[PDB]
Formats: C-alpha cells, sequence, structure tokens
C-alpha cells in the first residue's frame, strides 16, 4: 500500500503533481530500463524526468510512471517508445 | 534502563522485512564516499500513511531490526504538543521515558548514535513565520518549543544527531531552505492500477458507466487524491449512495463536489424528516464549523484546540448530532484535546461552503470573537451547481444567491479582455474550473466574452473540458490550439478528440482555425477533416503553416472540394509532392471550391509541380492570390509561369515571389510575359536581384495604359544606379500606383531627391511610400520637408532606420507644421534621434492636426525630452490615435506622465509594436 | 553507469519531429550524434567508446 | 507585476475579510513551467532571407520576477536546462527554481553557506559550469575554491581546489575538464577536476587576473594594470600584450566568432580581433563605468551593466543601441540563459527576472 522513491533535490516539488502512465510488457521493460540503477539516474538527469517500473498484472504489463513537464515527460516516453519498438521488431 | 524503554515503546507502538524499508535502513550508508546524510524528509500527500511508517520505524528499531547501531531512537508527535509552551529539550526527552533522568543525562553523552523521529511538521508551518529566531545550543536552555524543533532542524543544536522528518508536500516551502543538505523520499499511496480498479466496481450497470469512469479517473488532480485509502473509500462510498438514490440525486456524479456534497447532504437529512429544514442551532454550527474551516485554511493552519472551538460556539456533541459521521477527529491523550478533520480534502469543502452560506445573515453576532487554495477554489467553483444550492434552500428555508458567483464570472472575463492576445494557461485553468460548476446557465454567462481562444492540449481531459467550455462560446471567431505528441502516433483517445472536433464543426460565429505546432497523425487528421465537412462549418481560414500533417493530406483534397464557406488555405512549410499537387489542383478546379487564397511557402516544388500549378491558373477557378514565397524558381518554371500569366484566361489578382532565387533572366522572362496581363494588381518580388535592366522592363510595364498595377514591393532588390531615374520619371506620370516600398534598397540622397521632385508633381497619385533602412542622411531632408508641404495625395511616409538625425528632424518638423500637409502616417523609429530635436517635434505635434500615428522607438530620449512630447500628446488639437514607443525604458516620471495622456485622451493607443496595426491590409504579402 | 561519461554529451530539450532520432545525444567537444542503441547500457557503452576513439 | 490567480486569490480573500468584520485589468503573462512566456513576437517591416531567419535580436524586456536576496548582490547565475538561478554575496549562495509561480520570491530551494566561519571569511566570485552539473565558488581567506555537484540526489560540497593564503579575483571552467582562477597578486592556477592537482602557475603583475576568459588554449587577462594580456596554456609564455586609454572593468568572447569585447573604467566598449590582433573599434561611450558584459548565445548583440541607472542593449558589428531599461542603483551583475529567453539582473539586495521580447 506504500511505495518509496528518491527525490533528487534538483527536481521541483510541483511536479509531482500530474504524473504520466504508460502500460507495456515486463520483460521489453526489464530488457530496455535495465536493473543498474546508475545508469537510470544518469538518463533521468539528462531527460530531466523520473522514471519508476512496478510489476502488475502476474508480471505481464508494467506501469511506468515519469514526472516533470509535459515535454519533459514526452522526450523520456519517446526515448522509451523507440527502444522498446527496436527490441520487437 | 534501555531494555525497560524498550518494552515501553514496544508495548506502547506494536520490520526490514519487505523491499521498501531496506531503502530507509541504507539511506544512512555512504553515497560515493564523499557524503553521508544526516537528515531524511518522507513527504507526501495527506493520508497515504506517514506516521504509520514513523512509528513503525520506531517500533522496529524497539524490537532490534531497524537502526541498530543506534544507541536512542526517540519519537515526537508534532499534533499532539503545544507550540507556545516553554520548555528544554531535556523535558521533552524525559516525557517519552519513565522519568529516568540519569539516562536522558547519560543519552546526551553520544550524540553522534542519537536519532529523532519527529512525526507531522507541517502543522508548525503557522509559526516558522518568515523571521529569524534565536537559536539554541544548549539542551538545557528553556525556549519555546518551535525554537527548539528550529535549533533541532538547523543543526545548531546536537549537531551530529541524526534526524528523520515526515511532511506534507505543501509544508516543504519553508523546510527546504532551513535544513542542511537532506535527503527527500518521496511517499507514494495506492498505484494508478488499484485506483482505477476499485472505482470501477462502484459504477452503475445499466446507465453509461465508461464516460462516467473516464471523466473520474482522468481528472489528475481528482485521481490524485485517490492515493489516501481513505479518499478512495469516499469515493467509493458517494458513488454507491447515488446508486442507491436512485433517481432522487439531482447532484453531478463526475465531480468531486458531486461526491462530497451527496455524501454530507445525505447525512445531514437522517435525523430530519423528508425536505424538512433544520432548526437555528444546527444552522448556527454548521456555519460556524465552515468558518472555522475557512479561518484554518487561510491561516495555514489543519489543527485546532478548545479554544477555536468555543471562538465558533462548537462542541463535539453538537457537531456529532448534526453528522453522525464524526467529522471532527480527536486526536491528543493529553488532558489538553486537539481536532482535526477526517480528511485535509474535508477541510476545503467545508472552507468553500462558507462563501455560500456566509450571506444568509448575519452571523457574526453568535460567534464570540498558492498552492494550498487549490482545493478550495475547485469546491468553490464547483459548489455554484443549482442541484447542489436547491439543497441548501431546503435546509435553510431561504434562497442561496451568494455574491461570490459575480466575482467568479468577473474573474473568467477579465480572462477573455486582455489586448496582446490571451494566455493559453490561464484560459485551461478557467475551462478546468468551469467544468467542475456543470451548471449551463453560470457558465455560459462566464464564457461571453470570449472572441478568440488559445489552448494547449497536453492530456486527455484537456480536451473534454475544452469542449463541455467551448460548447458555450458563442462569440467565439478565431482559435488556435497547439496539441504536441498527444497525436502524433496511433480507443478513449479518438472519441474525446471526435467529439472535440464535433464541437469546432457546429459553431456559427468560427471563421479562423489555426493549428499552431500541432502533430497530427493520419487518422486523427482524418477525423478532423470529416467533422470539418458538416454544413454547419462556417469556417474560412485555415492554416497549416507550423504543423506537421503531411501524412494525412488527402484528407484535406477532400475537405476542399465540400465545405463552401473555405476561402484561404495556408500550407506553408509543407513538403508537396507531385502526386499531392495533382490532387490539390483537381480540388481547386472543382466547380464546388472557393478558396480565393493559397499560400505554399517553402512546400519544396518541383518542375512537374509548376508546370501543374500554370495549368491550374488558367482554368476556371476562384483563385485570387498566390503565394510562391521561399521555393526555387528556374527558367522553365519562369517560362511556365510567364506563359500562365500572359493569357488572358488568368484571373490571378496577387502574386508573392519573395526569396524565389529570380535572377536577370528569370525576371526578364517574368515582365516581359506580364505585358499583356491586365488583372494584376499587387506584385511581391522582394530578396531578389533585380538590376537596372529588371527596373527598365518593369517600368516599361508600367507605362502601358492597359496595366492595373496598385501595389509594388521591392525590398531588397535594387542597386545603386540610375535606375531610380526610371521609377521617378515614372511615378510623375502614373495614375494608378498608390504604394510603393523600397525598403533595404541603397538609395541615398542622390536617388532620393529625384524621387521628391516626382513625388511633388500633382499629377502623381501615390499613396503610401516605404523607405526603411534605404542609407538617407540629414542632406534630404528639406526635399521631404518640401516634399510633405507640396504633395496632396501622399498619406504614409515610413523613414525608419535612416541616420537622420537631430538636425535632419529638425529640418523635417518645418514641413510637419504646415496646414497644407495631408500625411496621416509618420515613421521615425531608429533614427538616432535625441531630445535635441525635442522641441521641433513637439511644436509640429501640437500644430498638425491631421497627424494619427507616429513611430518613436529605438531612439535615445531623455527625461526632459519624454515630458516635452508627453505635453505634446495632451494638446486638445492634437489627434494621434497609435504611438510607438516603450513605455518600460523611462523612469517613474516620464511613465505617469504617459499615463496621464492615455487618461486624457482614451482612444490613444501607446503600443511598441508599431507594425501590428495595419488599417490598410499593408500586409497583404507577409501573412 | 559512468557519470563521467554523460557530462559530454547533450540532449536538445526540444523534441525532434522524427521520432525515430529521439534516442541520440551530441557531444559537447565535436558535435557528433552518437545513439540508436536498443538500450541504457548499450548507449552508455557507445558513449564511452566514442569519448575513448576520437577525444581521449 | 500582477497576475490573473493572484488577482482572483487577492479577491477571495479581501471577501472573506470582509465577511468577518463589524463584531480593462491588466495582467503579466506567466513564465509558464519556469520554461517560456506563451505569446506572440512582434512584427517586422520586412522578411529576412533563406538563412538570415536565426538572426534575431531583441525588442524589450518585460519584468517578470524578483528574487529576495537579503544581502547585498555580487554575483548571479542561472541555468536554462534546470532552471536554477544562483544568487551569490558575502555570506552565501541561495539557489532558486524558477518554476514557483509568484512575483516576489523569498523561499529558495537551498542556502550554501561556507564551511568556515563567515568571520573574516567572505565569497568574492561564483561561476556554473557549461553542463549545468557543477558550482564552483572562491573568496577571501579560503582554503580553496569550493565545488558543489549539482547532479547529485543531494547538494553537498564535493572537493575543494587548494588556494591558501590567496584571494580569488575570477573564475574560469573548460569543457577539457580544466579549471581556472586568478588572484589579487596576478597568479592563475589551472587545477585538473578528476584528482584537483595543480597544473600550471602563471604570474602576472598584481591586480592583472581581474578578468578572465579562456577559449581555445588561449587565457585572456586584464585588470587595473589597463594592458590585455594573452597566455598560451601549452607554452606558458605572454604570447601577445595590448594597452589601453583605462582600466579594463570586463571582457567577454563572441560564442560564434573572433570578437573580444572590452569594458573600460571610463564608459567606452572596444570590440578586438583575437585571431587577427590588430584592429581595435571603439564604440561610442556611456556615461558611467562598465562592470559587466556578455555575448548573446547567437553572438549578434550583447548588454551591458555598469555604475548607472540602466541596462543597455548593443547591436553587432556597430554597436548601436537598442533598448534600455532602468533600474534603482549600480548593477552589479547579470546573466543570460543559453536560449536566449531570460535575463537576471541583480541590484541592491534582489535580483530581477526578465522576459526577452523578440
Ligand atoms: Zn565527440
Amino acid at each position: 500500500s506504500l511505495r518509496l522513491r528518491t527525490r533528487p533535490w534538483w527536481f521541483p516539488i510541483q511536479e509531482v503533481s500530474n504524473p504520466l502512465v504508460l502500460y507495456m510488457e515486463a520483460w521489453v521493460a526489464e530488457r530496455v530500463i535495465g536493473t543498474d540503477q546508475a545508469e537510470i539516474s544518469e538518463i533521468e538527469w539528462m531527460c530531466q524526468a523520473l522514471l519508476t517500473v512496478d510489476s502488475v498484472n502476474s508480471g505481464n504489463l508494467a506501469e511506468i510512471t515519469i514526472f516533470g513537464q509535459p515535454s519533459a515527460q514526452t522526450r523520456m516516453k519517446n526515448i522509451l517508445l523507440n527502444m522498446a519498438a527496436w527490441h520487437k521488431e | 534502563d534501555l531494555q525497560d524503554y524498550k518494552a515501553h515503546v514496544i508495548a506502547k507502538f506494536d520490520h526490514y522485512d519487505s523491499p521498501e524499508m531496506k531503502l530507509l535502513s541504507d539511506a544512512f550508508k555512504p553515497y560515493q564516499k564523499t557524503f553521508q546524510p544526516h537528515t531524511i524528509i518522507l513527504h507526501g500527500r495527506p493520508g497515504v500513511g506517514k506516521s504509520a511508517l514513523a512509528r513503525s520505524i520506531v517500533l522496529g528499531w524497539a524490537q532490534g531490526k531497524l537502526f541498530q547501531k543506534m544507541s536512542f531512537v526517540i519519537f515526537f508527535s508534532v499534533r499532539e504538543i503545544k507550540w507556545t509552551e516553554k520548555s528544554s529539550l531535556a523535558q521533552l526527552i524525559a516525557k517519552e521515558c519513565p522519568d529516568s533522568w540519569d539516562l536522558v543525562t547519560k543519552i546526551m553523552s553520544q550524540p553522534e548514535r542519537l536519532l529523532f523521529v519527529i512525526d507531522g511538521l507541517d502543522d508548525m508551518d503557522s509559526v516558522l513565520q518568515h523571521d529569524d529566531m534565536t537559536l539554541s545550543r544548549d539542551w538545557k536552555d528553556e525556549q519555546p518549543i518551535y525554537i527548539l524543533m528550529y535549533s533541532l532542524l538547523r543543526k545548531a543544536l546536537l549537531p551530529q544527531s541524526f534526524l528523520i522528518i515526515t511532511t506534507r508536500n505543501t509544508g516543504l516551502e519553508k523546510l527546504k531552505s532551513m535544513v542542511v543538505s537532506p535527503l527527500y523520499i518521496l511517499v507514494e499511496g495506492l498505484s494508478a492500477s488499484r485506483r482505477s480498479q476499485l472505482v470501477l466496481e462502484n459504477i452503475s450497470n445499466e446507465s453509461d458507466r465508461i464516460q462516467v469512469f473516464h471523466s473520474l479517473i482522468e481528472n489528475h488532480q481528482l485521481f490524485d487524491q485517490c492515493q489516501a485509502p481513505s479518499v478512495c473509500s469516499l469515493v467509493c462510498e458517494a458513488l454507491q449512495l447515488q446508486k442507491k438514490l436512485g433517481k432522487r440525486c439531482t447532484l453531478p456524479c463526475q465531480t468531486l463536489t458531486g461526491l462530497y456534497a451527496t455524501l454530507v447532504f445525505h447525512q445531514l437529512t437522517l435525523k430530519r424528516p423528508s425536505q424538512s429544514a433544520l432548526s437555528q442551532e444546527e444552522q448556527i454550527t454548521l456555519v460556524g464549523l465552515c468558518m472555522m474551516a475557512a479561518e484554518g485554511v487561510w491561516t495555514m493552519r489543519s489543527v485546532f484546540y478548545d479554544d477555536d472551538l468555543k471562538n465558533y460556539s462548537l462542541k463535539e456533541s453538537e457537531i456529532l448530532a448534526l453528522f453522525h459521521m464524526n467529522i471532527l477527529l480527536q486526536v491528543g491523550h493529553n488532558s489538553e484535546q486537539c481536532y482535526v478533520f477526517s480528511h485535509l480534502s474535508l477541510q476545503d469543502f467545508f472552507a468553500a461552503l462558507y462563501y455560500v452560506l456566509e450571506g444568509l445573515e448575519e452571523w457574526n453576532q453568535h460567534f464570540c470573537f498558492d498552492t494550498r487554495l487549490l482545493g478550495m477554489k475547485r469546491f468553490l467553483f464547483g459548489l455554484m451547481n443549482k442541484d447542489i444550492l436547491k439543497t441548501l434552500e431546503v435546509l435553510f428555508e431561504y434562497p442561496v444567491i451568494p455574491t461570490v458567483e459575480q466575482k467568479l464570472q468577473h474573474w473568467v472575463s477579465l480572462i477573455a479582455q486582455q489586448v496582446n492576445g490571451t494566455s493559453p494557461m490561464d484560459t485551461l485553468d478557467a475551462f478546468y474550473c468551469l467544468f467542475e460548476s456543470q451548471d449551463e446557465e453560470f457558465v455560459g454567462g462566464a464564457l461571453k466574452r470570449f472572441q478568440e481562444v488559445w489552448l494547449l492540449i497536453n492530456q486527455k481531459m484537456d480536451l473534454k473540458v475544452s469542449s463541455y467550455c467551448l460548447k458555450h462560446c458563442q462569440n467565439l471567431k478565431a482559435i488556435r490550439v497547439d496539441i504536441r505528441d498527444l497525436l502524433s502516433v496511433d480507443p478513449l483517445l479518438m472519441e474525446w478528440w471526435g467529439n472535440f472536433c464535433s464541437v469546432l464543426g457546429s459553431l456559427r460565429n468560427l471563421k479562423e482555425l489555426d493549428l499552431g505546432d500541432s502533430i497530427l497523425s493520419q487518422r486523427a487528421m482524418k477525423i478532423l477533416c470529416l467533422e470539418l465537412r458538416n454544413q454547419s462549418c462556417r469556417i474560412q481560414k485555415l492554416t497549416f503553416k507550423s504543423a506537421e500533417v503531411v501524412s494525412g493530406l488527402k484528407h484535406l483534397w477532400k475537405l476542399l472540394f465540400s465545405n463552401q464557406n473555405l476561402k484561404y488555405l495556408n500550407l506553408g512549410n509543407t513538403p508537396m509532392k507531385d502526386d499531392d499537387m495533382k490532387l490539390a489542383c483537381e480540388a481547386l478546379k472543382h466547380p464546388k471550391c472557393s478558396v480565393e487564397t493559397l499560400r505554399l511557402d517553402s512546400c519544396e516544388l518541383t518542375i512537374i509541380g509548376y508546370e501543374m500549378i500554370s495549368t491550374l491558373l488558367i482554368s476556371t477557378t476562384r483563385l485570387k492570390c498566390l503565394s510562391l514565397a521561399k521555393n526555387r524558381v528556374g527558367v522553365k518554371s519562369m517560362i511556365s509561369l510567364g506563359n500562365a500569366l500572359s493569357s488572358s484566361m488568368c484571373l490571378l489578382q496577387k502574386l508573392i515571389l519573395d526569396n524565389c532565387g529570380l535572377t536577370p533572366a528569370s525576371c526578364h522572362l517574368l515582365v516581359s510575359a506580364l505585358f499583356s496581363n491586365q488583372n494584376l494588381t499587387h506584385l511581391c518580388l522582394s530578396n531578389n536581384s533585380l538590376g537596372t535592366e529588371g527596373v527598365q522592363q518593369l517600368c516599361q510595364f508600367l507605362r502601358n495604359p492597359e496595366c492595373a498595377l496598385q501595389r509594388l514591393i521591392l525590398n531588397h532588390c535594387n542597386i545603386v544606379d540610375d535606375a531610380y531615374g526610371f521609377l521617378a520619371m515614372r511615378l510623375a506620370n502614373n495614375t494608378k500606383l498608390t504604394h510603393l516600398s523600397l525598403t533595404m534598397n541603397p538609395v541615398g540622397d542622390g536617388a532620393m531627391k529625384l524621387l521628391c521632385e516626382a513625388l511633388k508633381e500633382p499629377t502623381c497619385y501615390l499613396q503610401e511610400l516605404e523607405l526603411v533602412d534605404c542609407q538617407l542622411t540629414q542632406n534630404c531632408c528639406e526635399d521631404l520637408a518640401c516634399m510633405i508641404t507640396t504633395t496632396k495625395h501622399l498619406k504614409s511616409l515610413d523613414l525608419g532606420n535612416n541616420a537622420l538625425g537631430d538636425k535632419g528632424v529638425i529640418t523635417l518638423c518645418e514641413g510637419l507644421k504646415q496646414s497644407s500637409s495631408s500625411l496621416r502616417r509618420l515613421g521615425l523609429g531608429a533614427c538616432k534621434l535625441t531630445s535635441n530635436c525635442c522641441e521641433a517635434l513637439s511644436l509640429a505635434i501640437s500644430c498638425n492636426p491631421h497627424l494619427n500615428s507616429l513611430n518613436l522607438v529605438k531612439n535615445d530620449f531623455s527625461t526632459s525630452g519624454m515630458l516635452k512630447l508627453c505635453s505634446a500628446f495632451q494638446c486638445p488639437v492634437s489627434n494621434l490615435g497609435i504611438i510607438g514607443l516603450w513605455k518600460q525604458e523611462y523612469y517613474a516620471r516620464v511613465r505617469r506622465q504617459l499615463e496621464e495622456v492615455e487618461f486624457v485622451k482614451p482612444h490613444v493607443v501607446i503600443d511598441g509594436d508599431w507594425y501590428a496595426s495595419d488599417e490598410d491590409d499593408r500586409n497583404w504579402w507577409k501573412n | 553507469s559512468y557519470s563521467e561519461a554523460w557530462g559530454y554529451f547533450h540532449l536538445d530539450p526540444a523534441q525532434p519531429r522524427h521520432r525515430m532520432m529521439s534516442a541520440w545525444a551530441t557531444c559537447r567537444l565535436c558535435g557528433l550524434q552518437v545513439g540508436g542503441l536498443p538500450n541504457f547500457q548499450m548507449w552508455t557503452r557507445a558513449l564511452c567508446q566514442h569519448l575513448s576513439d576520437v577525444h581521449l | 507585476p500582477q497576475f490573473c490567480q493572484g488577482f482572483l486569490i487577492q479577491g477571495l480573500w479581501e471577501l472573506f475579510m470582509d465577511s468577518r468584520q463589524k463584531n480593462a485589468d491588466k495582467f503579466l503573462k506567466p513564465l509558464s513551467w519556469g520554461s517560456e512566456v506563451l505569446e506572440s513576437s512582434c512584427n517586422q517591416p520586412s522578411t529576412a532571407l533563406w538563412q538570415l531567419e536565426r538572426f534575431t535580436v531583441p525588442q524589450a524586456l518585460q519584468k517578470v520576477r524578483v528574487l529576495k536576496h537579503q544581502e547585498l548582490l555580487l554575483v548571479v547565475a542561472v541555468s536554462s536546462f534546470t532552471r536554477h538561478v544562483f544568487t551569490c554575496s558575502q555570506s552565501g549562495i541561495k539557489v532558486w527554481n524558477l518554476v514557483n509561480q509568484v512575483a516576489e520570491d523569498r523561499d529558495p530551494e537551498s542556502h550554501l553557506k561556507c564551511s568556515v566561519q563567515d568571520n573574516k571569511v567572505y565569497l568574492r566570485t561564483c561561476l556554473l559550469s557549461s553542463n549545468s552539473r557543477t558550482l564552483f565558488a572562491g573568496g577571501y581567506n579560503l582554503p580553496g575554491v569550493i565545488v558543489w555537484d549539482l547532479a547529485a540526489p543531494s547538494l553537498y560540497e564535493k572537493c575543494q581546489l587548494p588556494c591558501e593564503g590567496l584571494s580569488c579575483q575570477a573564475l574560469a571552467n573548460t569543457k577539457e575538464n580544466m579549471a581556472l582562477a586568478g588572484f589579487t597578486d596576478g597568479t592563475v592556477r589551472i587545477w585538473d577536476l578528476r584528482t584537483q592537482e595543480i597544473v600550471r602557475n602563471l604570474k602576472g603583475p598584481t591586480n592583472s587576473a581581474r578578468n578572465l576568459v579562456v577559449k581555445d588554449d588561449n587565457i585572456w587577462t586584464g585588470g587595473l594594470d589597463a594592458c590585455l594580456r594573452c597566455w598560451d596554456l601549452r607554452m606558458a609564455k605572454v604570447s601577445l600584450e595590448h594597452l589601453f586609454q583605462s582600466q579594463i572593468m570586463s571582457l567577454a568572447h563572441s560564442p560564434t566568432e573572433d570578437w573580444l569585447l572590452l569594458g573600460l573604467a571610463n564608459g567606452q566598449h572596444c570590440l578586438f580581433n583575437s585571431r587577427k590582433r590588430d584592429q581595435v573599434l571603439t564604440v561610442d561611450t556611456k556615461d558611467n563605468t562598465i562592470l559587466g558584459l556578455k555575448f548573446s548565445p547567437n553572438g549578434k548583440w550583447w548588454a551591458s551593466v555598469g555604475m548607472g541607472n540602466f541596462i543597455t542593449v548593443h547591436s553587432m558589428p556597430t554597436g548601436a543601441k537598442l533598448f534600455q531599461v532602468p533600474e534603482v542603483g549600480p548593477v552589479r551583475c547579470f546573466d543570460m540563459t543559453e536560449n536566449g529567453r531570460l535575463i537576471i539582473t541583480g541590484s541592491r539586495d534582489c535580483a530581477s527576472v526578465y522576459h526577452i521580447k523578440y
């Protein structure tokens, strides 16, 4: 019923109030996003948008949540979708 | 000692076995060997379970599973303390322990092994005012408790100890500048999928549940509130109650205000017989609760004490009798009690309900005495629904007509009265606020004055809110819509897009539709074009000059067949392939099509495209204005264009060829072809190399009596030669040409004298001459003054970006005093003027009643010069209607004088964008 | 997963119109665009390899 | 500055306080998301060539916000990528975010004070790296030049570059990961950021490194000596020296051409070709000392501040003055975003944010 995440000092508190949620296959999310947790931090700084992954539907769907401006959310979403499409080819 | 304390804690409160808690356990380990945090702040929305998390931390420590390296973990509860009391840190620590003063003295001997957990620190924002306070550094000094917390946070007291704090996203605003290098952790309540599943189970099967479901979960302000389990439960209970009441419930079933009103009013009616009022005492109690909530919201306060209840004549028994739901929870085991609403969203609802009941009586005689206002604002806007106010009328036995409704209407109207366009963000915010009211009359009365709208569509719910609110914008004439990446790539989204398109294709006063920077897929364009085919659509103007709609152009050629109100089409920057060109030409040839203007700037036209355009030009069409700017026109394409324009079947009246790469050969071809043309009246050849031969050929064309040219634009073409002799001789014997523009050509005083001499002839009927950045100097100002005195037809003269100087302007002002002039517009922007010439300008402006417009930007006027010019502007005889200035460049004195100028003459516009106003289609080519 | 690798590259905030060129970063030294890999790890590795080959 | 949301909130507040007693309007466009003001640009008298489109030049400045530092203001920085403003003074550095939709800010994101007790310890300069990942500070009586990492989850002092016994006057930073500084005695130390090891020391006359500019392998300095010196990084020898008619109170370099812009103490702007190193053009004189200069990202205009009340914008290459916006006192500092949308100027004890109208 609770999930914890770390908010970098540089991310405004005004931008955790309207996330963007999209769903995709779980294994695709594992292949693309990975698990290093430092690669993900670097790419978050680059896009200026936070990213989270949570397994849903018995491990067949992931709930990707993206925070930031609408433009930052669009940038992060498009990067993820491009990589995923590469995988699905 | 220690084990006894652990036992006491376990008894009071009764870990590390879940992936969530390990983060808290590990948050006190080095980041990269250079940093180790000593302060963690957990923040989140109300009701997500943060106090439970803190208590779990302490319990896990006492049991020996978390932070085992710490020697002591203290716990503070911010609610249950009196911040105005005077105490010392030692007493506060001892309160928790069983009066083990020896242990407390022993605790302070190892500060580096200490840990404080502070809970609910948000409530103290009202006392942590914008001011400094004494910084304590000892644990034995008696200071106010809020001073103790303020000193502990800044690590001036016990600087070596660890801290953990929980607070609300809205309380961080003053902590963040107080703590030193904190680590922030975001606590999130229910997941999105769980909230969706919970809401989807309580909608009525028989009714159209999908629409209400998607209108509930797509509202980000409502949906994000449902992270708290308590708010989700309230929403579910309200949905079930509305289902149970069947047709007895007339309140809205989508807005959160509707659900909260259902919940609160259903309880209030339980004691009463069906449809009967409340007593006077109960009315007093309800109004007092509402006033207390409103005052708490305004003063950044959310915990109330027995003193506050007395001020508003409240009692827990009375409140529990009114509502059986026990709205005011009582918290605090101390002999002094503390009260908090069941949720922080219920304080907003009761705060906004005060603006609706404050006017029914003189309640005050009975009583003894940002981001936090967003919820109250939404509730206040949603309480103006009439089905809701009927219940209040029943309860209070009196008509309810709040005086705030007029204020909200006035605000929404003030949004749309802005002059330099409307702000898309304020427009969307107002549309979100007006969607909560759900009252057709109030909404329609709010949106009366919206004559133009600029929207910015980012989420799905912006489509629904816009469709709802746009349906009542009857005086809407133009609209711009920016949709970046929402419809870019290929369903609820398509359905809401279709509804939005249907709403646009039904307004009767809508003339212009601009698509901004939208990126539309093929299917989105298909839906838009299908919806614009409607016979109720009156849209004349259509603009795609900044959008990417290449993949679905074929749906626009079919729209050209049917919609017969369409007259203007802009396709700038859209690549145009051969097949698309053929289809567009066939659409423009159709007898039903009525497109008069067609812009194809930067469309990458090929030779075959030019052949198709040439064939179109002679066919029977209604096309009158054509633009081919920024397209490379070759020799063969120019031959085809000439063969089209030399015919007598071509009725084109305007032609823009700006920056088409014309050369003297192509220009010769063009002007030779134009000799037989009788219909063309506007011609633009800007940003091309003409030459003396080209100017001579153009003058030869002008001489022909069959010629019809009225406007000729030659910006950035000519060369320093005798080509200005040809034009000068041609002007003196011309009766048709009215506008000539020679901007950014090297004319100079030598050619300026010839042009002035030609203009002085009474046979010349020229009306506007543009000489912006033409290399004139102070030598030609005498000729200009003589010509301004002498002529009878010239009405516009632009001399911007010319170094006339103070002496040049003083010379020119001798011809602006005379009453024999007829000049109405004068440009003097960026002419290197100073305060030296302000006397001459002031005299001319005072003594001239015909001047209507004047430009003065990019010069350097001092305070005294501007004061003289302002005194001149105030003169009764001056008739200036447009003045070119930037009022932000001058001191306060000059600015107040300019305001007085605007006051004395209410029709004067003082705006620095001087080229925005064109009374006579001056920018027919730039568009 | 090196932080110094990304300190040399830049992402344009403005989304490109062509959405197949979205996962590409521009070097702050030479201006070359490197990207298009199917993963975060591969993308960072390509950044490092370009740096080593061309610059350091 | 007045906005619509504040209009409504003030109206509601006034109504509420009115009901509890006895017992068109001009708005400013908001700075959306701390990124952009959604507006329409001014009209021009003519179009532009194919390739001249991006030769934009500003028309006016619109004031949008005020940041309430509570001490005399020395240096201002800003990042368009992260939307952070760094305002510096003697006591410390305050960090403000541009997303806070207000008209008078008083709550910074943080406050960075010096680990050494401020008594006889002062800051005098600050610098933000080009990629917005690092922040530098220097001043009197410090054991080094403080370095902060801004890309980490928390804001903490990363390292220190040792400069014991000196006073920092100017700072610079190169994409190659080098770090430069200039001291009152004329030294110019070059550190390595990876290892914090001193790599070079260029010793010049006293008060000659008051201003420092780096481009390619060159280090242009100028100060009260009134001469402009160029030091070669990989030869460590003064490769040039040109003398001017007044003290060099500021420097700047074009980001797209070879023009070096100087602001002297008597009020003149001089343009110097950094490659030919022969031409020295003079631009019309201001009436007061020039304390700041900076080229626009495209290099087609520049702004200047000084001991006067005005902020002036000039055009290249002729130095023609476009417009002028007044203030209340000497404008010590200013900065410009890398997208050419905002300009932030520090005067007295507060920093003003302006919107550049094109
Ligand atoms: Zn590179």
